[PDB]
């Protein structure tokens, strides 16, 4: 998805003014919704998610 | 861990402490505050400690030499060598643990009534019963346990009761009752409650003496140290932990700083001392009755005053001393002459002067005895006990004059 | 001073020293002596409960 | 224990009540794990999001 | 209730009055300070709150 | 069979491993009950019902079916232990079918291991065998995620190695990667590892069972995967699981001794208790709702062991119901706590009194002004003694925020317990600016406080606020002020007596109440008062209680006396709240005004001096008196007369006499005075003879024994 984010910046700056040539990495940052989980409920079963 | 007992230490000196090693069946012999007596080999154990300077050490007799290269030079000719330091610590290595000054002479080993006369000789409990069948053994005691205190009889009773102890109770909303008395012998100089309290740290086993200013509160309750031989913290019994199913004695119970007021307030409440230190947490048990010393305000005690103005305790603390002993010293010369009479029979004949009809250790095997015991309160002792608290609250009214402290 | 502003002491029910009270725009006393007819300030604890 | 990054870095204070989202994670440094006087625990790494 | 000339003055220290600052330096404050002295039971802990 | 060399040996081979497969099988299917109920099926019905993976095994019944197995369980319990989750995790599979996608993995845990070994007589003897302990948990770990089945990276070539279990006692280390065959570096796949909870616990003895010179001796145990947060910190639990030595536990780094650390690898813990469920349980909750006179009840089943301070009880009965909080707009907040300060000079039950609430309530929190106690008032942030870790020990207000902070010794608290105490009573929050936090947590607490008075005994001639070190900012956020007062009453000294020597008698460790209405048992009273589920709402009188409050006023400044003020009345306004809560009557009703209305007015005029006590006390008696029956009016007032004789007695006789008597007529006229009238009930009453009391009609006396 940062990936696929850099090609879009990429692709919507498109020219950029000189000095700005090499493009950057953009951090995708991501929220949601849903209602947060306790943090007791952190078991190994959520390792890696 | 031991340390060298009091009547061993030459002047000017701290008392030694060497560890022993205890094995198989001797492995749980020895507990914190107990006089023991260890048999056993001492040994050296190759302790790693240095930087006093390089000392002995051991190397390989075989002639090696490195080559250009490998020059058996620095860290690296040191380990081609084998070089390493012969420091060594002396240990002791117990086979067998007994007890010092044994109880019973019997057997040692639950603690029931039975058990503890199983435990003793067919003398011994002779003894025993004898005295349990004295009449006026409350007096004999009482005169048995402190010869060369002239006088002082009610002080001497509530000591003795306080070394009996009542029968401690759990309700059964889990309420936890008190069962074991405290005493606080407030007074004028020189009436003899530093004695008091030096009589009963003597006599008893699992007594603790203490004074005012002299222990910290880690010193008084309890100290964490880590084992230094595995992954767990091994527990210093303070003062009130050394005492337990026995008497601490605080002399100088007013000059003690708040900061350990507070701990022994804490043990005199519900008998434990819960400590949260350094990685372990851990509640202790200390079912110990307090026998205090305190001067008055000004050092001497005031008769036109009540208790509370005369000793700077905090009500917390006195609130639960079961007796509070007031020692006036009255100017009579009659007493005066009691007192002079009796201490200088004792200097003039030390080691007689003293006919106590019960032998110290005869007491002790008693005491271990009675203390089994669990009286009931019978009904009739339940109307009695409401008529006299009855009564003592009456002393509590008003056109009647002060009392030193309320009911 | 005392818990309560009594107008017999008055100038004596502040223990403030001067230049504290120098410090402030505005100093407002208030009282609750004497007033049967605030008895809508009863009805008003009511109603806003 | 929270890793933040580059933009998530100062996003937030201590006293902060915040809603955390991110990838529940161990430290991955190298299975060299020789630990002194404590953990007796084998197969316990550090984790964190 | 009550209390509208305090309230008209709450309302003047919540806006406040100019912060100046002088050319040679120096600088006059634009906050107000108010005090509420009175007996206890008046709203102005509730006031403050 | 059996009787090969060695029990683990024996187990390991493949025969006995195998034919103790199948036994364990036959025992699983055909253990059926001792009334032919087979609870292995059902019990694997309600164990996959919730997806729980867990199979508690009884020993008792094992022994029974299958004693070799019993036998060589606890001598090889790791392989025994092995054999039975497989078997059992098959038998399920045979059951359900489709479960196998969940866990793949039954833990067999065995119940009622017969010998139980105290921590402190562990020794090498038990060592790889499973035993039973018994103590409390001191500390447990969170819960940490281990490695269970870790597949690796090889990070030359990114392969991934295969699955590897990963044993207790052992780092598991792949060798060559099988592709690239470097023995070089790896690292954990995270993504396709498979981890279960790890817990590690420490198990002291319980200090009850510890001797009398001895100290508590503590294990480590390592909870696992389903046993992970079964045990809490002062839990007294009964644990059984392997005594286990071989993991990497042995001073070999010439600290000294070559000594093992031991573990316990848990295998089953029980904890030995009885919070909050309230299903199908509200019926019989309306049931005595419906009692009409529940009130009474419910003051009445408040510090059962407690004697007297009825009072008291009705006041910590509307605490914990408690009233209503509102906040209109956003902008002008009232609590719904009701706040109790009890001050009454010593051994009056104060203490008891808030360790009674701290138990019978949730979110209860003891606390104490003096250093005494675990948690304090403040709150401060530190690396936390024993677990290590750098937390914020928010203090004991916030730590009760929907509950009750109990604070005895309140009288004695620093300035800086003073000023948290301020903080939480008038804002509700707690605001710390300490290390580099700033942050305002709040606590939105009922505190009910004990105090002693100054000097250690109650002055009835001074004000509530002149004999109690605090300041008046405190004093004002106590709805109720509870003066408790011990003064030598010989029937009440008698009736206390009583009282507690029966308690010290029916506790004594070989054999291990007057009131018009029956107590109720604690437990229905604890699901009664978390019947808060419901809030409550008041439309009723305004212009009885704003003409009360005019009263008050007027006579409270006329009499140079503590004035009522606004939040007398809000504070009447949450004990009627609270008392319609305690008939869940959802609006308040003109009892619970009128009750509320007494309340407030007993606790403002308590604490009165005495000539404004007197005055207040009969200016307001109508309001006062509110449910108050006349035999009880008629009891104080004889009490009183009694008291005034006994002590012009006393003061020129020396003590009391005996027979203390007083006439029929005075006591005739004070009963007019309150306009009673009909004296006759009073002398039929249970009450009047409970105190001792007598009726002499020959010469209209009345005289107490005593
Ligand atoms: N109705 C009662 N009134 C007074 N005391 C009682 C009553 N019932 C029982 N007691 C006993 O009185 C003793 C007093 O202890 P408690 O700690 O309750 O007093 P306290 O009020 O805290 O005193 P202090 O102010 O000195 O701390 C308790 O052990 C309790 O068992
Ligand atoms: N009956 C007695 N009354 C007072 N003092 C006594 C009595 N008998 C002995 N003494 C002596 O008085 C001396 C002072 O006692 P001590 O307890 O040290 O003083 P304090 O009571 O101030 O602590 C002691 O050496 C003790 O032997
Ligand atoms: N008009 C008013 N005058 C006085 N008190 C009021 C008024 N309106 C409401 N109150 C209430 O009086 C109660 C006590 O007031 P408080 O805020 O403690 O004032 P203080 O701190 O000055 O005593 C508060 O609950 C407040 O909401
Ligand atoms: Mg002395
Ligand atoms: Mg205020
Ligand atoms: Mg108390
Ligand atoms: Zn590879």
């Amino acid at each position: 998805l940062e990936e696929a984010a850099k090609e879009v910046a990429d692709e919507v700056t498109r020219p950029r003014p000189s000095g700005e040539e090499v493009l950057q990495d953009i951090q995708v940052m991501l929220k949601s919704d849903a209602s947060p989980s306790s943090i007791r409920s952190l078991k190994s079963d959520m390792m890696s998610h | 861990r031991i340390q060298e007992t009091q009547a061993e230490l030459p002047r000017g000196s701290i008392p030694r402490s060497l560890e022993v090693i205890l094995r198989a069946e001797a492995v749980e012999s020895a507990q914190a505050g107990d006089k023991c007596d260890f048999t056993g080999t001492l040994i050296v154990v190759p302790d790693v400690s240095k930087l006093s300077t390089p000392g002995a050490r051991a190397e390989t007799n075989s002639r090696v030499s490195g080559v250009d290269g490998y020059e058996t030079e620095g860290i690296r000719g040191l380990r081609a060598l084998g070089v390493r330091d012969l420091s060594y610590r002396l240990v002791f290595l117990a086979c067998c643990v007994a007890p010092t000054n044994p109880r019973f002479g019997g057997k040692e080993l639950e603690q029931t009534a039975e058990s503890i006369k199983n435990q003793m000789t067919v003398k011994e409990w002779e003894k025993v019963f004898e005295m349990s069948q004295d009449k006026n053994l409350y007096h004999n005691l009482c005169t048995s346990l402190f010869p060369t205190i002239h006088g002082n009889d009610e002080v001497k009773r509530g000591v003795l009761l306080m070394l009996f102890g009542g029968v401690p109770k759990t309700t059964g909303e889990g309420t936890s009752l008190r069962g074991d008395i405290n005493v606080c012998i407030v007074g004028d100089p020189s009436t003899a409650k530093s004695q008091f309290l030096k009589h009963v740290e003597e006599f008893s086993p699992r007594a603790v003496y203490t004074s005012g200013k002299a222990s910290s509160a880690a010193g008084l309750t309890a100290a964490v140290v880590r084992d230094e031989e595995s992954h767990e913290f091994v527990i210093e019994a303070g003062a009130l932990m050394l005492a337990d199913n026995g008497v601490c004695c605080i002399d100088e119970f007013d000059k003690m700083d708040v900061r350990d007021q507070v701990a022994i307030h804490e043990a005199m409440e519900q008998q434990t001392i819960s400590i949260t230190k350094a990685g372990v947490k851990a509640t202790l048990n200390a079912r110990t009755s307090i026998l205090a010393a305190a001067n008055p305000i000004s050092g001497h005690y005031d008769r036109s005053k009540s208790l509370k103005q005369n000793i700077n305790l905090s009500a917390p603390i006195m609130s639960r001393f079961d007796l509070f002993f007031i020692l006036v010293d009255e100017c009579n010369e009659v007493t005066d002459y009691a007192i002079a009479r009796r201490i200088v029979d004792l200097h003039s004949r030390i080691e007689e002067s003293i006919d106590r009809v019960y032998s110290l250790d005869d007491i002790r095997r008693y005491l271990l005895f009675a203390r089994q015991f669990k009286p009931k309160i019978s009904k009739e002792s339940e109307d009695f006990i409401v008529e006299q608290y009855k009564h003592l609250r009456q002393r509590d009214g008003s056109g009647v004059t002060k009392s030193s402290w309320r009911i | 001073v005392f818990g309560r502003w009594d107008e017999t002491k008055g100038e004596d029910n502040i223990d403030f020293m001067p230049t504290i009270l120098s410090r402030f725009d505005m100093i407002f006393i208030v009282k609750d002596e004497h007033n049967e007819e605030r008895d809508v300030m009863l009805a008003k604890h009511v109603i806003t409960l | 224990q929270l890793y933040c990054d580059r933009y998530l870095c100062d996003k937030v204070v201590p006293g902060n009540r915040v809603t955390i989202m991110g990838i529940y994670s161990i430290k991955k440094f190298g299975l060299t794990t020789s630990r002194g006087r404590d953990r007796v625990g084998v197969g316990i790494r550090s984790s964190y999001i | 209730f009550g209390g509208t000339d305090m309230k008209k003055a709450i309302a003047c220290l919540l806006f406040g009055g100019s912060r100046k600052r002088l050319p040679d330096g120096l600088t006059r404050r634009g906050d107000i300070n108010l005090l509420m002295l009175g007996d206890p039971g008046t709203a102005k802990s509730q006031l403050l709150k | 069979d059996l009787k090969g060399h060695s029990v683990r040996e024996w187990v390991s081979m493949a025969g006995p491993r195998l034919e103790i497969h199948h036994r364990f099988k036959n025992f699983l299917r055909t253990h059926v009950d001792s009334h032919g109920h087979n609870v292995f099926k059902e019990r694997i019905s309600d164990m996959c019902k919730e997806n729980r993976e867990s199979l508690v095994v009884n020993y008792e019944d094992l022994a029974a079916r299958e004693h070799v197995l019993a036998y060589f369980l606890p001598e090889a319990p790791a392989e025994l232990l092995q054999i039975f989750d497989e078997a059992a995790l098959e038998v399920v599979l045979a059951m359900y079918p489709k479960y196998d996608r969940i866990t793949n993995h039954i833990h067999v845990r065995i119940s009622h291991l017969p010998l139980v070994e105290e921590l402190r007589s562990l020794r090498q003897l038990h060592l790889n065998q499973l035993i039973r302990t018994s103590g409390v948990v001191t500390s447990c770990t969170g819960v940490l995620p281990q490695l269970s089945m870790v597949k690796y990276n090889c990070n030359k070539c990114n392969f991934v190695l295969g699955p590897f279990c990963q044993s207790q006692n052992q780092e598991v280390k792949p060798g060559s990667c099988p592709e690239c065959q470097s023995a070089g570096p790896f690292e954990v796949n995270m993504e396709e590892t498979i981890y279960q909870n790890y817990q590690r616990i420490r198990i002291q003895e319980s200090p009850g069972k510890v001797a009398a010179g001895r100290l508590p001796r503590s294990k480590d145990a390592i909870l696992l995967a389903d046993l992970v947060d079964s045990c809490k910190p002062g839990d007294e639990i009964e644990l059984t699981g392997i005594y286990h030595n071989n993991y990497d536990g042995s001073l070999n780094t010439a600290n000294g001794f070559p000594v093992f650390a031991t573990v316990i690898l848990a295998n089953h813990v029980a904890k030995k208790d009885n919070g909050e469920l309230t299903d199908e349980d509200v019926k019989m909750i309306t049931s005595l709702s419906k009692d009409q006179q529940i009130g009474e009840k419910i003051f009445a089943s408040i510090a059962p062991s407690i004697y007297g301070h009825e009072d008291i009880k009705r006041g910590l009965a509307l605490a914990l119901f408690g009233g209503e909080p509102k906040n209109p707009g956003g902008k002008h907040k009232v609590r719904g706590d009701i706040n109790v300060l009890l001050c009454g000079d010593p051994g009056t039950a104060k203490s008891q009194f808030l360790k009674y609430i701290e138990k019978v309530s949730s979110r209860a929190i003891f606390t104490t002004g003096q250093g005494a106690s675990a948690v304090g008032l403040t709150a401060y942030v530190q690396r936390h003694p024993v677990s290590r870790e750098w937390t914020l020990e928010a203090g004991a207000l916030v730590l009760a925020d929907r509950g009750v902070c109990l604070i005895d010794e309140f009288d004695k608290m620093n300035d800086q317990d003073r000023t948290s105490i301020h903080e939480a009573m008038e804002q509700q929050s707690i605001s710390i600016s300490k290390a580099g936090i700033v942050t305002s947590l709040q606590a939105r607490c009922t505190v009910i406080a004990a105090a002693n008075p100054i000097g250690g005994r109650y002055d009835p001639s001074l004000t509530f606020s002149e004999n109690v070190d605090l300041t008046e900012p405190i004093i004002s956020r106590f709805d109720i002020l509870c003066v408790v007062r011990d003064t030598v009453d010989p029937v009440q000294d008698e009736m206390l007596a009583r009282f507690v020597v029966g308690s010290h008698v029916r506790h004594h460790p070989s054999n291990k109440g007057v009131e018009p209405l029956p107590q109720e048992v604690l437990k229905k009273y604890i699901i009664y008062a978390k019947e808060r589920v419901h809030p409550k709402l008041n439309q009723m009188d305004q212009d009885k209680v704003a003409k009360m409050y005019s009263d008050l006023r007027k006579e409270s400044m006329a009499t140079g006396s503590i004035p009522i003020t606004v939040r007398h009345i809000e504070s009447m306004i949450r004990m009627a709240e609270a008392h319609a809560r305690i008939h869940l009557r959802d609006y308040v009703i003109e009892d619970d005004v009128n009750m509320a209305i007494r309340v407030m007015l007993e606790s403002f005029i308590d604490t009165q001096k005495f000539s404004v006590m007197r005055s207040m006390r009969k200016t307001f008696a109508r309001y006062l008196s509110f449910r108050r029956d006349n035999n009880e009016l008629l009891l104080f007032i004889l009490k009183q007369l009694v008291a005034e004789q006994v002590t012009y007695q006393r003061n020129r006789f020396g003590a009391q006499q005996d027979t203390i008597e007083v006439p029929e007529k005075d006591l005739v006229d004070k009963a007019r005075q309150i306009n009673i009238h009909n004296l006759s009930a009073f002398y039929d009453s249970e009450l009047f003879r409970m105190n001792k009391f007598s009726h002499d009609l020959k010469r209209k006396m009345i005289l107490q024994q005593f």
